[PDB]
């Protein structure tokens, strides 16, 4: 399986620096060119930088040239993007992308970079209790994106709807609902699990009857 | 992609 | 800089029906090596982009045959002959002929189905939030179609517009519906001065209504 796994994203102040990495596996890393491509809130895709297989040649869009440095360590199967003099316009989801067939083929999962002067703050997590029954989790007042929500540590997924975060005053709020059969609740417990990597914090809230 | 060619 | 103009911006098509996306470039994508580096990509909700097509018409491994790419020079098409629910999401063309590589703006494909009313659930503020001075009343509208639904909040019988935050999921490939969350955020001070709280949902038609009394 070709796998590209980005990390190192998060909150950074305007003008400051941040280094992203991408760990590749499932192919001979040193035989492939690699590139970073970013996606904005309007879902526009924008090429950022590319590096050839031997790492000898690097390419940059006019937007980031002179500011970003793409590099790779072949013996570690790792691609890097050293970002400096960051601008608020650099805020986006950054993908690690493999070059093949004359085109880019495999994309990673992406890592989120937020350029902001606001502080990191962990979420407040509030349980929402009520044939089927719907239960909820309100995730309020965190920054930056993302959080990840699961139910029963991922063991419940069929009846789950998680709503994209909405920003208000450099604070995000999101919610998630899960629907289970009402004869199984509350006897079989249901817990929402919220992880916020930026504050390195997780919170678990059991949904308890009111 | 053109840059790799 | 080669401009990739992709149309339409959104497409709504019924399962079993054909879909067609256009992609036009500001310069020919025929390279001097004789090849044409026009690619198509699909990003499904909650997923990373996946290539469908490269070199105009070549299908990626495992892409079904109902996908066909065609075109030359500056005009290109992606055709889906027989739409399935799994096809929903964001389609992008992009060119690898000139530097720098450039992407179309994307086309959002939605599966068209019959209108479905939401299942509505309302939730009073949690006791924990109340302790910190806040009072969000949450309304979940699950599994409806189309996406464009209206939510109305009432407090003691009167519409409340300020302090409402709404958020929609992408389309569910399971049943082709949407869900959305509406949160009315008050202070506890205001919340405790009123008795009845109502959320109402409709597309246009008497609404689906959920209410509680504090
Ligand atoms: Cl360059
Ligand atoms: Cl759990
Ligand atoms: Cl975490
Ligand atoms: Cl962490
Ligand atoms: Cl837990
Ligand atoms: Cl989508
Ligand atoms: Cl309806
Ligand atoms: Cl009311
Ligand atoms: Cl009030
Ligand atoms: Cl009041
Ligand atoms: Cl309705
Ligand atoms: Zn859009
Ligand atoms: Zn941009
Ligand atoms: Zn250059
Ligand atoms: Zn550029
Ligand atoms: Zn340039
Ligand atoms: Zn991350
Ligand atoms: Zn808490
Ligand atoms: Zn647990
Ligand atoms: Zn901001
Ligand atoms: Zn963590
Ligand atoms: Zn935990
Ligand atoms: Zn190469
Ligand atoms: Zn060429
Ligand atoms: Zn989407
Ligand atoms: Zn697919
Ligand atoms: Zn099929
Ligand atoms: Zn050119
Ligand atoms: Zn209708
Ligand atoms: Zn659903
Ligand atoms: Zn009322
Ligand atoms: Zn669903
Ligand atoms: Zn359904
Ligand atoms: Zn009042
Ligand atoms: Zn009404
Ligand atoms: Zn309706
Ligand atoms: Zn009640």
């Amino acid at each position: 399986e070709v796998k590209l796994v980005e990390s190192g994203g998060g909150l950074v102040k305007p003008g400051a620096s941040l280094k992203l990495s991408c760990a590749a596996s499932g192919f001979t890393f040193s035989n492939y060119g690699m590139s970073w491509v970013r996606q904005n809130s309007d879902k526009r895709l924008e090429w950022v930088a590319s590096i050839r297989s031997g790492g000898g040649r690097t390419y940059y869009s006019d937007n980031v040239k002179g500011r970003f440095t793409i590099s790779r360590e072949n013996a570690k199967n790792t691609l890097y993007l050293q970002m400096s003099s960051l601008k608020s316009e650099d805020t986006a989801l950054y993908y690690c992308v493999r070059y093949d067939s004359g085109s880019s083929d495999y994309w990673g999962q992406g890592t989120t970079v937020t350029v902001s002067s606001a502080k990191t703050t962990p979420p407040s997590v509030y349980p929402l209790a009520p044939s089927m029954v719907t239960l909820g989790c309100l995730v309020k007042g965190y920054f930056p994106e993302p959080v990840t929500v699961t139910w029963n540590s991922g063991s419940l997924s069929s009846g789950v709807h998680t709503f994209p975060a909405v920003l208000q005053s450099d604070l995000y709020t999101l919610s998630s609902s899960v629907t289970v059969p009402s004869s199984t609740w509350p006897s079989e417990t249901v817990t929402c699990n919220v992880a916020h990597p930026a504050s390195s914090t997780k919170v678990d809230k059991k949904i308890v009857p009111r | 992609d053109a840059e790799f060619r | 800089y080669v401009v990739m103009t992709q149309t339409p911006l959104t497409l709504s098509v019924t399962i079993g029906q054909p879909a067609s996306i256009s992609c036009k470039s500001s310069q020919s994508l025929l390279d001097s090596d004789g090849k044409t580096y026009l690619n198509w990509l699909l990003q499904r909700p909650g997923q990373s982009p996946k290539r469908l097509i490269y070199l105009v018409s070549k299908l990626d491994s495992g892409v079904p045959d109902r996908f066909t790419g065609s075109g030359s020079g500056t005009d290109f098409t992606l055709k889906i002959s027989r739409i399935e629910a799994e096809d929903l999401g964001l389609y992008y063309c992009w060119q690898g002929t000139h530097f720098p590589r450039t992407f179309g703006g994307g086309t959002k494909l939605e599966i068209k189905r019959a209108d479905a009313a939401p299942t509505v659930s309302i939730f009073p503020p949690s006791s924990e939030q109340l302790t910190s001075g806040g009072a969000s009343v949450v309304c979940f509208l699950n599994n409806f179609y189309p996406k464009d639904i209206n939510v109305k909040w009432k407090i003691d019988g009167s519409e409340r517009q300020n302090g409402v935050l709404n958020s929609w999921t992408d389309q569910d490939s399971k049943d082709s519906t949407y869900s959305m969350s509406s949160t009315l955020t008050l202070t506890k001070d205001e919340y405790e001065r009123h008795n009845s709280y109502t959320c109402e949902a409709t597309h246009k038609t008497s609404p689906i209504v959920k209410s509680f009394n504090r």
